[PDB]
């Protein structure tokens, strides 16, 4: 029997600063054993200060990508060269990902970039559509590990004030971009050692105001 | 959904310092009977782009006439069809591409891997993967089936990254192409000895040579080896 | 999932969980599963997160053509009967979805309708849904009675989630309050469970079972 | 209907300066229903310590089952089983129910008394050895303990700091899975003393 | 797999190709299909590698046994080895083996043991996937009493075809006779048979 | 899984990686997949690793004591005989896929033999998931008469191309050569191709950070 | 068999079983006792497969009143349960399990505590101050979180299961015909014979 | 939905209904009234899969209440029937059908009879004395064969339908939170309030 | 089933066996393989009978209309049309089909049209059930440019060998000639063709 999906690997990761957003992916393709690609990119530039990945089933991925970065054209056209905001094109990403809730584009997608008061956003979604507003998320096979890394380290989790009994929590701070791209790229070492499908190279897009801007680098080959 | 029935096994090919070399045996496979000896799976689109088609061969018909009938629709209207307006292998690709993804989204695909090599208008190289899911991607070496998993470590000791593409000339990618086409009648039980290789370059344009055969092939150890374990003579 | 509704005296309380699941995975401990379709209005959401989200969005805009269309606020009844129908063409296709849809209306005073993907259609005082429903059942069955001050039965309705929140595995992260009357919804505030759940035990003197 | 994922938990050992770590969470479930909040998943054997997630039957079986196997060990041999030992023991007592494994995810942690060398190892249901300087992980919740240990741990950590660095590891984890937490138990191990502590997390 | 045994007028030739397959990938492209169960009683093997061996290793044992104690051994008590081994235990081997073996008393005798169990005794026999394709040729060009080099031609261009058109056959062309002489081991490259 | 092994002049050599994976996920950076039969007969190993590990100890232990028996030196064929043997019997239950190789009396050998309990004769073998990467190198640049110096090359490069091309395979490269009349060197850490780099931040927690909510002194002497 | 709860309080066990015994269409008994006294201060209660449940429980029985004769001595509860749960893991690897899931609810004479122990038919301990099998549980132990204390009378936890047995009967789809329930303490095991 | 009973008597029909409404685990309500009045003196008792059976009745309550406002007149019991029959049985060979079981008791203004119809979700039609639906009929259905006369009141068609609940309380499995009883004659419908 | 079409000096020659099975019944032991799709341009049937005489039918109907509008159609778009209905239908239909045609322009040629639908121009080809037994035959004695009477001996004894060993083919070997001078059909009998 046919089976029309199939499984490219990769891990994603999406930021939210204070005045800035970062998404961050490997460059590495798979298919079962076999490594298709080192350097293929997952995270694209959207236009509009709007950055996006679709990691899971690299076809329905790029489908999607594809699809939206239409979107954004089209919505230009329709209303006279308005920008697309991150929340209307996360409801946008909702209806072009339920369209397809009998036969789903089989991904995980994110999208960073600012909201309309230049605070950093982070959007997240499951296949069929369903989505949310976060600081933190990561996304594709080494997710399980990265994830519980973003609680701890992003968002302060399980941290308390020393001698305080355990009664003060660790009080949230945004991040400067620095310390971000540090937590990113030791994240991905991090899932590169313990994840297979994880590795060669690591790209991380920044968005601030300026615009979008990226860097580069190496991941372990093996 | 189908499956496929007369079958071609690996495409491989490479990028180095002024374009891209492709190759594919002339064996059209039915299961393990080794039917159609003439079959020729490289096909030229113009004078800058080669598709090499592995998997289904009624398939790969059918696509090598969707690409002659691409060239014709390009003539069409078209004062620079041989100029500005000629196809490139990024078009040719795209083109490929799409009709791929679709046909696997009305479950019904064409059971194939695709490889697209070719130099662009400005001397760039191209080389792009595309199968039955839809599925593409690009990586300075590519191959298809066995090629994959037996061509690839061998091409990438040579372009390991794609800082090692201008320190590759046209003789030692054709080498590391050769010897690769040797590994895999050694190894693939559904490959041939016969094969077409296809060189495009920025300069000297298209070369594509037919009936080449695997050579310098190492057989003497096989005399001296004898039995399953503990047999000497 | 864990939601609940129920009526009283002084209106309708409505609590929900925040967890999202996929398996064992915990896919988020931040979750909506409140949708605010008007002033007036409320849908709960358990099941299929795309399927309630999508869904329960384009309700709040079919409720708003009626209310461009007739002048006048849609009634409970109405916009329960909307999405029940509309689930109801999907019937077999495999969304999965169970809400309330909460409000008050003049006409018809506090109302609550459970709504699911199935097709089903209650109006009722007390409703509890998702995987940890019966845990919400226990707790809430046991000290409901009509007449609670409404600072007692937010109370309970946050008891109530935190109770499933402890001993629901696919259930957690906070708890949303909300309280319906005559002039409309209001918040009660986010609750973390890790937080709650120690001051909880504290006060209350409840969670014996638990190492504190 | 899966043996290793019925009743949830996780085990997580580390090695530092001239100590060890293991920690465990308490919870035990059927599937959704959370039961017990004092399923402890480590034994000790001497100053052998074990962990094991998996079927809980199976924990508490394999633990009278070492337990009878290292009293009558040191009977024997008039000393109590090291660490290095007790791991071949465990991977033979394991590999001879090849074929009707018990659904466990085993941990040995421990100083050997002799050399003062810190030791830990896991293994598979059926024994295969991993013998790791750093860490090691296993449970319901395993995937998340290797990214939270792979990020956090640094070598040769003293006890108070290895202290936390793994009560996060552990933590964290069992924070984003539904079939672990509901309490939590860190063993900090030295030379000739071994501390105790239960950690205060949220029980949901 | 493209395995035959031949006999001929002064005794009887084995012949084999050297290719063994996982799937579409040949694990073994040197491979020895011609194995030694008696001084001058050999087999080709074809099915299941680990069943054929197991069951060569067990009639190699057998005959070892029945030498110390009776003597040379007959090439029809070979095949009678084989075929019992087979047959009782037809529902878990998959194994089609072609016995050969030169007696002074008999000359050269040629057994074929397909998957059921079942012994045949013929002139020469022919088996593995890739003799299919060579059932028209044989037939048509074996003659009985041939010389050697005759009878070395016949499998040379016989399992030079079989390699052709099968997949799961090629490599070397292995061959082993079988005479009063002694026993003697030919082999054939790809540059030699596949110009034929 | 990359183990291979090939002759040369006088001599065989095995080589392996120190890869062990659990679904996707690694489970071992640091595992010895070359076995110790005799002091001069090794085993690579591949397959389910609890297996490939207990069927070469099994053996291993058996070689033991019939040496001892028969007070000479262990021959391959005989750990070959009893692992194809052994593993025929499960009927490939006991997954393991192993190439063996050693010195004896009779010479230098090198065997593979498969979970079923086929076993095959070679010049240059490998197996496991990056048996293909591996068999291209080995195709490509083995020859008769190798010395040591470029066997031990070959085989390490063989090896890597498992490393680098095959998910399966990773880390380091193990390697150990058994050579006519000297003793056998296991040559562990061979090549460290794939050392972590430095992380960027040290995630060392301010003690106190946990909240705890008991202590005590566990008693683990006697009496 | 359907449901059966336990509660450990102050200075007793008491364990609540249905008394519905349903074959498939028909309810064929409304007075059923889901329990076997095993030792004078150790009582089991059971539910699980027809037919297996009274088997493994009278087994179970005859063991304990084996064990009782020969030494002249009653087992802990502890041990009783270690047993049982033996007995039990046992059981799961067999040809044909013991599809039964049993509460154990002794009063331990020597340490004068009451001890509720909670295993499934796999073979699962645990010591519980509180517990139930099958679907029961769904419903009862958020009540029993809310309501539970250590140091409650024997009364206080009989009101306390009343709540419980009426969360049942409101919340559970099936008629399980009410609950006899059965106290141990210090002076051995009584029937509460109006609930 | 589980159980629906209905009986004819001399000078009216007598439909009885279960209150529960149970999604899986739970029992969500005990107060559901699983009829429809299609028209003035005929009442249609449901009982099918979820959604199914209020989509079904209202549909059908819907096309009789048309043909009334159309015609300014009541169609007959037996009309009634036919209609409904005619939508199950086009239903049965559909894509996705309507798995829904009525009785539709009414009072024939013109004959003076009361008239009880028993179809199922395959469109079969049976005019009887008594009917039931599901599991009910197998308890019922004696009952009735003994105790039912043609020219019995109300009154005793009441206490015969008690008998009938009653049974089917002591001997079903499932709690089906007791019956809305109903009451078909010459002055219309109405609801019996206490039972 | 066996089938065969080969090219000669002359022209080309179709050949056939004539047994129509079902299962091991022989539901027609007189068939006729070769079908006339045009005056000159024939074609040889293997798979689903139902499927390849649809097919085969359909041919014959747009070679018909062809002719009316545009002249003799040449064999290679004969080939275009039966490939065009058994790729298109390629999840409904099990046919191989050889077509076979002599012009004056081309001479004789062949097209072979397996399962999947390609096509494939070849000098000679082979198809159905029996034609495994006969690749190693007819490559060893095939060559180009063949008199009538060589390639007549060609066929019939290579489909002779096809029939010996495939229980699927058998009765007589149908053949249909195919040059300038016109169409010939000819007919052999197992009295003749198996004592070969
Ligand atoms: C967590 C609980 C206890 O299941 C709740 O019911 C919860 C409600 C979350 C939702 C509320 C409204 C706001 C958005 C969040 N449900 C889930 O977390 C839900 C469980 C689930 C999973 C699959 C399913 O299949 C039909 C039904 C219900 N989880 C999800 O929807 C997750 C986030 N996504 C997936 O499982 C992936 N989808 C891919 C395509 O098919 C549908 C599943
Ligand atoms: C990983 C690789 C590249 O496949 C190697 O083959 C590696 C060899 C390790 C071994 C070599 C000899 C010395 C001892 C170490 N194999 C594994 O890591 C192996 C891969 C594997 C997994 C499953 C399997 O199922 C048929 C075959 C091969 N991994 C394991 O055995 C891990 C440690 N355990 C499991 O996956 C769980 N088992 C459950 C019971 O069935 C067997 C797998
Ligand atoms: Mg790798
Ligand atoms: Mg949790
Ligand atoms: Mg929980
Ligand atoms: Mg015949």
């Amino acid at each position: 029997q046919f089976n029309p999906y199939g499984d490219n690997g990769g891990t994603i990761l999406g930021i939210a600063g204070e005045d800035f957003a970062v998404l961050a992916g490997d460059t590495r393709n798979i298919t079962d054993y076999s490594i298709n690609s080192r350097y293929e990119p997952k995270v694209f530039d959207c236009g509009d200060n709007i950055v996006m990945s679709a990691n899971g089933f690299a076809a329905d991925g790029d489908a999607l990508v594809k699809r939206f970065k239409n979107s954004v054209k089209w919505y230009h056209f329709d209303h006279n060269d308005k920008k697309l905001s991150i929340n209307s094109a996360a409801r946008n990403i909702q209806h072009l990902l339920y369209g397809k809730r009998f036969f789903p584009y089989y991904v995980h997608t994110i999208i960073a970039g600012l909201d309309e008061d230049g605070k950093g956003a982070v959007y997240s979604f499951d296949p069929v559509g369903s989505y949310e507003r976060e600081q933190c998320r990561a996304g594709g096979a080494a997710a399980s590990l990265i994830m519980p890394f973003l609680d701890n380290q992003v968002n302060f989790k399980n941290q308390y004030e020393p001698g305080t009994n355990g009664k003060v929590k660790k009080p949230l701070k945004y991040l400067s971009v620095e310390e971000v791209i540090k937590l990113v790229r030791d994240s991905f070492t991090s899932a590169t050692e313990r994840h297979i499908q994880v590795g060669d190279g690591l790209e991380i897009l920044i968005v601030t105001k300026d615009g979008v801007r990226k860097e580069f680098y190496e991941l372990k080959r093996d | 959904t189908q499956q496929p029935i007369v079958t071609g096994t690996s495409v491989i090919s490479m990028k180095y310092d002024n374009g891209v070399i492709i190759a594919a045996d002339n064996l059209g496979s039915y299961g393990s009977l080794l039917r159609f000896n003439g079959v020729e799976r490289l096909i030229p689109v113009g004078d800058n782009t080669v598709v090499g088609i592995s998997g289904d061969i009624s398939d790969m018909q059918h696509i090598e006439r969707l690409l002659k009938d691409l060239v014709t629709e390009n003539a069409y209207d078209n004062p620079l069809a041989d100029a500005e307006e000629a196809l490139e292998p990024s078009y040719i690709f795209e083109y490929l591409a799409t009709v791929m993804y679709q046909r696997r989204s009305k479950m019904n695909p064409l059971w194939n891997a695709i490889i697209v090599a070719g130099v662009q208008s400005n001397g760039d190289q191209f080389l792009r993967y595309v199968n039955l899911l839809g599925v593409t991607y690009s990586s300075p070496t590519l191959a298809t089936g066995f090629g994959a998993h037996m061509a690839n470590p061998l091409l990438r000791k040579v372009v390991d990254r794609e800082s090692d593409i201008p320190k590759t000339t046209v003789q030692v990618a054709e080498e590391a192409i050769v010897n690769a086409m040797r590994v895999l009648y050694y190894r693939d039980a559904r490959s041939s000895r016969n094969f077409s290789l296809a060189i495009i370059d920025k300069n000297t344009g298209l070369t594509f040579k037919k009936n080449l055969q695997v050579e310098n092939m190492k057989w003497d150890f096989a005399k001296d080896i004898k039995g399953y374990g503990t047999q000497k003579i | 999932t864990t939601t609940l509704a129920f009526r009283f005296q002084g209106g309708i309380i409505v609590a929900v969980d925040s967890r999202a699941t996929a398996g064992n995975w915990v896919a988020s401990q931040t979750v909506k599963k409140v949708i605010e379709i008007n002033p007036f209005l409320l849908g709960t959401m358990a099941g299929g997160a795309a399927d309630c989200q999508f869904w329960e969005t384009w309700l709040g805009s079919q409720c708003r053509l009626h209310e461009l269309r007739e002048k006048e606020r849609i009634s409970v009844a109405a916009a329960s009967k909307i999405l029940s129908n509309l689930v109801y063409q999907y019937k077999g296709a495999g969304l999965s979805m169970g809400t309330m849809i909460c409000g008050y209306t003049r006409k018809e005073g506090p109302t609550i309708y459970y709504v699911d993907s199935d097709g089903t259609r209650l109006k009722g005082d007390i409703f509890c849904v998702g995987s940890g429903q019966t845990f919400a059942y226990g707790v809430l069955d046991s000290n409901y009675k009509w007449d609670l001050s409404v600072e007692d039965a937010l109370y309970l309705g946050k008891r109530s989630i935190l109770a499933a929140a402890h001993r629901d595995a696919y259930s957690g992260g906070s708890v949303n309050l909300y309280h319906v009357t005559e002039d409309g919804w209001i918040y009660h505030g986010n609750h973390d469970v890790g937080e709650l759940f120690w001051k909880v035990k504290e006060e209350e003197g409840s969670f014996n079972n638990v190492i504190g | 209907s899966d043996p290793s994922s019925i009743n949830g938990g996780i085990v997580v050992a580390m090695t530092g300066k001239d100590c060890v770590a293991i920690a465990c969470d308490l919870r035990l479930g059927s599937q959704s229903l959370g039961v017990s909040n004092k399923f402890e998943k480590i034994f000790h054997y001497g100053h052998v310590f074990l962990g094991i997630t998996g079927l809980a039957t199976d924990v508490t079986t394999l633990n009278e089952m070492f337990r009878y196997k290292t009293n009558l060990y040191k009977l024997k041999e008039e000393r109590a089983i090291e660490p290095e030992t007790f791991t071949q023991l465990v991977s033979s007592s394991l590999y001879e129910r090849r074929f009707g494994p018990y659904f466990v995810g085993p941990v040995v942690a421990g100083i050997n008394s002799k050399s003062g060398k810190p030791f830990i190892a896991g293994f598979d249901l059926i024994g295969c050895i991993d013998e790791a300087k750093d860490f090691i992980v296993s449970g319901t919740a395993s995937d998340q303990l290797f990214g939270m240990c792979e990020s956090l741990y640094e070598p040769n950590l003293e006890p108070e700091d290895l202290f936390e660095t793994i009560s996060q590891a552990l933590l964290n984890a069992a924070d984003r899975d539904a079939l672990s937490g509901w309490g939590a138990v860190v063993y900090i191990i030295k030379k000739d003393e071994v501390v105790k502590r239960y950690l205060k997390m949220r029980q949901d | 797999t493209s395995i035959m045994a031949v006999t001929f007028k002064d005794g009887v030739i084995l012949g084999a190709d050297s290719r063994t397959t996982t799937g579409a990938y040949i694990a073994n492209r040197v491979t020895d299909k011609l194995t030694r169960v008696h001084d001058k009683i050999w087999c080709c093997r074809s099915g299941s590698a680990a069943d054929t061996q197991a069951i060569a290793d067990i009639v190699q044992y057998h005959l070892e046994l029945y030498t110390s104690q009776y003597g040379t051994p007959s090439t029809e008590t070979a095949a009678s080895v084989f075929k019992e081994l087979c047959y009782e235990n037809k529902d878990n081997l998959t194994a089609g083996i072609i016995v050969a073996g030169y007696d002074d008393k008999n000359k050269g005798e040629v057994y074929t043991i397909p998957l059921g169990g079942s012994v045949h005794k013929l002139p020469y026999a022919i088996a593995g996937s890739g003799s299919t394709f060579i059932y028209g040729y044989c037939d048509k060009n074996f003659r009985e009493n041939m010389s050697k080099e005759e009878t070395v031609d016949f499998i040379k261009h016989s399992l030079s075809q079989a390699i052709k058109w099968d997949g799961s056959s090629g490599g070397v062309i292995r061959m082993v006779v079988l005479t009063a002489a002694g026993v003697e081991r030919l082999i054939f490259y790809p540059d030699e048979y596949e110009q034929l | 899984t990359t183990i291979a092994g090939l002759v040369f002049q006088d001599g065989v050599i095995l080589g392996a990686d120190t890869r062990a994976t659990n679904d996707s996920v690694v489970a071992d950076k640091s595992c010895e997949k070359i076995h110790f039969i005799a002091p001069k007969i090794y085993c690579c190993g591949a397959g389910v690793a609890a297996d490939a590990e207990a069927v070469t100890q099994l053996i291993g232990s058996n070689i033991e004591l019939h040496s001892l028996y028969t007070s000479r030196e262990p021959r391959v064929v005989s750990a070959l005989q009893m692992l194809k043997q052994h593993l025929f019997k499960y009927q490939g239950h006991i997954g393991a896929y192993l190439i063996v190789a050693g010195v004896d009396p009779t010479g230098s050998h090198l065997f593979s033999i498969h979970a079923h309990g086929s076993t095959d004769v070679g010049y240059y073998l490998s197996l496991g998931s990056g048996s293909l990467a591996a068999m291209a190198v080995l195709e490509s640049h083995w020859k008769q008469d190798l010395t040591k110096e470029e066997a031990i090359k070959l085989a390490s490069d063989a090896i890597q191309a498992g490393i680098w091309n095959d998910l399966g395979s990773g880390s380091n490269v193990d390697v150990c050569v058994m050579e006519i009349g000297k003793d056998a060197e296991y040559l562990r850490n061979y090549l460290t191709p794939n050392v972590r780099e430095e992380k960027q931040k040290s995630y060392k927690f301010p003690r106190g950070t946990t909240a705890v909510l008991k202590e005590s002194i566990v008693n683990i002497c006697d009496i | 068999m359907d449901i059966i709860l336990g509660i450990r309080v102050q200075d007793s066990v008491i364990l609540a079983s249905s008394k519905a015994v349903t074959r498939g269409i028909s309810v064929l008994k409304d007075s059923d006792d889901k329990t076997r006294q095993l030792s004078p201060h150790t009582l089991m209660s059971f539910a699980g497969e027809a037919g297996d449940t009274v088997q493994f429980a009278e087994y179970i029985q005859a063991n304990i009143q084996l064990y009782s004769i020969r030494e002249d001595y009653e087992l802990s509860p502890q041990a009783v349960s270690s047993f049982v749960r033996q007995e039990l893991a046992k059981s799961i690897r067999s040809r044909r399990p013991y599809q039964v899931n049993v509460l154990i609810g002794g009063y331990d004479k020597k340490k004068n505590k009451p001890e509720l122990y909670q295993i499934d038919y796999l073979g699962t301990k645990v010591e519980l101050p509180y517990g139930a099998h099958g679907y029961s549980g769904f419903y009862t132990f958020s009540l029993l979180d809310h309501h539970y204390r250590p140091d409650m009378t024997t009364e206080e936890g009989l009101d306390l299961l009343k709540l419980c047995v009426q969360e049942l009967e409101k919340r559970m789809p099936m008629d399980f015909k009410g609950v006899i329930v059965k106290i141990v303490d210090k002076d051995g095991i009584r029937q509460v014979d109006d609930f």
